[PDB]
């Protein structure tokens, strides 16, 4: 089903440690996924001002 | 005339169940998991998923969270709340089963006792100031021990002060100097401070007739406590757990912080043994505080 | 960010005639103007900041339910990009774009016996940049025109030469004059090289300052998001 | 009667050892096994049939 | 060097993914197939079990 | 006749009626989440003998590097987050920072903003009222423990009335003698140290005798709804510093010894349950304005 | 005209002036950080079920493997951290630990011995002095919450003069009863129940009706420059333990009920400035000595 900012949410018979294993690999990759306007932002830092 | 705290009369006899090994590592699994509780859910609300906190409440409550239904915590919760009833009071039931006990404390395996460390605690026993006649005497404080004392008759009065045995310093402060000693020992010249030793024995204060004297007193006292042990949060979980109405049992006293509570049972007849449970019970609200704070209901 | 954003007569116009009431006025009650307060700058001073707030400030100030209220209100939106709080201001005016209620005869307000001195001395004429004056001017010229108060809005510039240098070269009813005038409005804009993220003492100065520092940043990012909100939905 | 297991493998586990230094190296590779050691984006909308 | 070490702030994620993996097993023993306790009993002793 | 009451609960102030919406919330709680950042990135440097931990995080918290020959401060983030603060203690207070700046700085992170997922113990004590008879003294001094020495001349058994309001969840008192109280209507019991009372019982009647002054020591207890970031420790040291620099010197305002006789004395006023929304918005700003100004130390002696 | 003092605040004992250095300071900062790892090895023991953890921790901090024979006292570690403390506390005391084992304890760690990057906010209310008139009582009664009682027995309204001293920030005063507060020179305000003043404008008068006792409390704070490892919670443990162990028991000092009327006592002396730079040294080493000891108790 979707979510609300159009996921997909798959909902499925697994286990409990194969699940809280494969989303907790999920959440840690997932904080380093970032918009590219949010990437230029920080590139735009680094770099002089001109 | 006599004087007493009013922390220290009649403590009320602790819980004797739930005291064995099994049981106090019950307890100090509940402390561990509830902490891991705590800090996934300060990690969930950062960040986008709930990952951290999804895993923490199964371990610690047997079931997933679910949107729909309360998060009460579990078998966990209830077993814990139900120990903490028993400790306070020996007329509290001890319902929970020892099988159900002993099942929960095998979720984690925990390297440590409950006499490996220490605690102090500042609060200031004051068993009996003796004081002659027209001498009024008034004792006002746990923390912070407010004796004013006040003499009409026409020469200097001694007043007695006996601070027990069981602590280990006890500092007194006045607003205008003033002379103390020991017993059979001369009087020393007046001075503002005094650090005093509650082995030394009963100690002899002079009373001028011009003004009232107040003497200010702390205290420090040492009693073993597991590493784990946090003052902070027991005393969270002690005025928590009583406005949780867990300690409203018939024929029982009511103290003030879990300081007066230690202090005044270690002051008693058969006192080592009480501490025991004592501090039992402060691990075990310690782990009620964290996880009341993460599953508020 | 987009008023502030228009650089020319035609653009100003044209973004009025697509902006709606509702987006010049505010609901938040914000504070009473005309107030001496104190402020923390605490990248130049150790004591307090004072400073007066103004209706000009870029933030929600509250308004009366009056004309004028709502005429210092669309002014404040132009030369500040915020507006104040009139209560219940009633949706038939919300729908309404804010150049009608300045030049239009069908949104049943009576914008006559308005006095432009009080409206200036209001609105800190004072205060305002060559730019802000000059859009403030330009609200004005098409109020008088529509009523027909052209000789007042010649009056009060007659009064006040500072702002008689500076006036607009249009005329309200002709095309001509629009297409021609070479003014330059933009409050904001995307600035070559860059400029430092630092404070500023003045509560307008700051704030203006905020606007620019994050026009690009809204530049970039607003088409998408923008969008998502307009879709499956109709304009008022 | 019917049961519903989770099987991921066996993996013994000496005394003697330390236990965190052989939990680091199954953890190496039960990542492998589980495909989440690289960086990953889950793609499972498409696995459904109408 | 490897004692000493402090994890920097901004730790890469399979660090973190090997710290859940390798807690799990230690914390959950009986999914990876080891337990800390086991029981020998004679026969004809009747233990209650998980039926 | 005579009638006395708590220092600490007269007169409430209005609190602050701006930055109380979804967003200011969020920045509000991304500017206590990037705060704690900097301490720890300070502690990592120390320890590091280097600026890059504090320099990384100086720049998410700031938009801008640290500067030589300038004093670093916190740029415009801090700035919006000292005016709030000082907008969040009183109307009189300005609302100075634009909407623009705040959803700016409020995408920073990505915290929840919700103010109501935990609960604090606030240890203030109410005496809303004591009411005593003509030839009684009475005094109430203290915020976290309050002492009321009651005196009776002549006469005999003069009766004082306690009225802890209705707020407080649980009050214990401690008598320096033994003393008897009951409430409204109800037999006296036989005398003893200590009570437990519930505020929402009703009036509290204790009888005093001749001589002999009686001192009573009270404490209490409330649960108020706090977000799980919330720290008391960070929170009281915040409200020290915020009033030292002079963010609250403002007119017609009252001035309080701690965080805790604020927010209680708040919620004893009238519509004091929408007052206290506003105070836990403070104190985690405050918790922000600590932390933030204990990595960046500005003021010198 | 009868003179009222803080208890706290009279004869402050001169401190040591010894271990001030760079290379005495990372000392101090390296124990508190490895007094901190051998606490939170503890907890990453239970985790697992192995001790490998602490004697990881152990053998830094003391230079040796642990043993389950003797009591675990902390080594060579132990022995400096202890005697440093009693050289701070008073003058008189020795310095027994030479440099160059400081100099090897402090290139354990690589912590940089920075004491002012920070501050602290100190709660106890310096009262000077306070001067009545003749008729008039007056009692100063605690440090962290001034309780001054005054009782006017003559026929008319009395003053009396507070001095706060010119160290604090701010002092907040409460009344049991609305009084008037106003500067020396400046017309009385009306009653009012709370005061907010700045210590540094001057002595305020306080106008005592005849009637009823008045007792007004204040509530003072302070900011103390002090390192950002500082931790108040663990600094006052640390403090009473000290006390109870025996570390400060030397002729001819002054003994503090807690380190909060330790460090005001000694700003408010002579030249009190220069005693606050080794107060705050010995508050980081109070603060390590409570977390080694807790997890090593002798």
């Amino acid at each position: 089903y979707p979510d609300a900012d159009g996921n997909d949410v798959s909902i499925i018979f697994s286990g409990a440690m194969s699940h809280a294993i494969f989303t907790y690999a999920q959440s840690q990759w997932n904080k380093n996924i970032i918009k590219l306007d949010d990437y230029i932002r920080e590139i735009t830092l680094t770099v002089p001002k001109q | 005339n006599r004087a007493t705290s009013a922390f220290l009369d009649n403590p009320h006899p602790v819980g004797v169940n739930y005291v064995d090994e099994g049981s106090r590592q019950f307890v100090a699994v509940a402390e561990l998991l509830a902490s891991k509780l705590i800090d996934s859910s300060r990690e969930s609300d950062e960040s986008n998923s709930d990952v951290p906190f999804v895993q923490a409440y199964s371990k610690f409550a047997d079931d997933n969270p679910r949107h729909l239904r309360v998060k009460t915590g579990g078998k966990m919760a209830n077993a814990l709340t139900n120990v903490i009833r028993s400790y306070y009071s020996i007329n509290a039931p001890a319902i929970v089963p020892q099988v159900e006990i002993d099942r929960l404390a095998s979720k984690a395996t925990v390297s440590g006792d409950m006499y490996n460390s220490y605690a102090i605690f500042n609060s200031v026993p004051i068993v009996e100031v003796l004081s002659p006649a027209r001498t009024t005497v008034s004792i006002v404080g746990s923390d912070r021990a407010d004796v004013t004392m006040l003499n009409t008759g026409a020469g200097a009065a001694n007043i007695t002060f006996n601070f027990g045995q069981i602590a280990e310093t006890v500092i007194l402060k006045g607003s205008v100097p003033f002379q103390l000693a020991r017993l059979n020992q001369p009087m020393p010249a007046a001075r503002f401070t005094y650090k005093l030793r509650p082995l030394d024995g009963p100690f002899i204060v002079v009373l001028p007739v011009g003004n009232p004297l107040v003497i200010s007193a702390t205290a420090a006292t040492r009693i073993q406590v597991p590493l784990a042990f946090n003052k902070a949060l027991v005393e969270s979980g002690f005025q928590t757990a009583m406005n949780d109405g867990l300690f409203d049992i018939q024929n029982v006293n009511y103290y003030s912080s879990f300081d007066e509570f230690i202090i005044s049972q270690y002051h008693a007849q058969d006192g080592i043994n009480r501490v025991s449970t004592c501090v039992i019970l402060g691990l075990a609200l310690q782990a009620y505080d964290q996880m009341r704070r993460a599953l508020p209901v | 960010m987009d008023v502030l954003s228009k650089g020319s007569l035609k653009e100003l116009l044209a973004h009025l005639e697509k902006t709606p009431l509702e987006e010049a006025i505010s609901y938040r009650i914000g504070t009473v103007p005309y107030q001496n307060v104190l402020i923390s700058r605490n990248e130049y001073y150790n004591q307090l900041y004072p400073d007066t707030t103004s209706l000009i400030d870029g933030v929600s100030r509250e308004g009366q339910r009056n004309v004028n209220g709502l005429i210092m209100s669309i002014i404040s939106y132009v030369v500040s990009g915020s507006g104040h709080y009139i209560p219940n201001i009633g949706f038939m005016l919300l729908r309404r774009s804010i150049l009608d209620i300045l030049t239009k005869h069908d949104t049943g307000l009576v914008t006559n016996n308005l006095n432009y001195g009080i409206i200036a001395r209001n609105l800190t004429v004072s205060k305002m940049n060559c730019e802000q004056r000059k859009r403030m001017l330009i609200c004005f010229k098409l109020l008088a025109y529509k009523d027909g108060n052209q000789n007042d809005y010649e009056i009060y510039l007659n009064q006040n030469i500072p702002l008689k240098q500076i006036a607009p070269n249009f005329i309200p009813g002709d095309m001509r004059t629009v297409i021609h005038n070479q003014d330059q409005l933009a409050i904001v804009g995307i600035p070559a090289y860059r400029l430092t993220q630092s404070t500023e003492l003045s509560i307008r100065d700051d704030n203006a300052k905020s606007y620019k520092l994050g026009y690009v940043d809204w530049y970039n990012s607003n088409s998408f998001l923008r969008e998502r909100s307009e879709f499956n939905l109709i304009r008022l | 009667h019917a049961l519903i297991k989770e099987d991921l493998g066996q993996w013994p586990v000496e005394t003697g050892i330390s236990l965190v230094n052989q939990a680091g190296v199954f953890a190496v590779q039960l990542a492998n096994k589980l495909g989440i050691d690289k960086p990953f984006v889950l793609d499972a909308g498409s696995n459904y049939f109408t | 060097k490897l004692v000493g070490h402090n994890y920097p702030v901004y730790v890469e994620p399979v660090v973190n993914i090997m710290n859940f993996i390798s807690a799990r097993f230690v914390a959950d023993s009986s999914y990876f197939g080891y337990t800390n306790e086991i029981m020998i009993m004679p026969n004809h002793i009747n233990v209650p079990v998980d039926d």
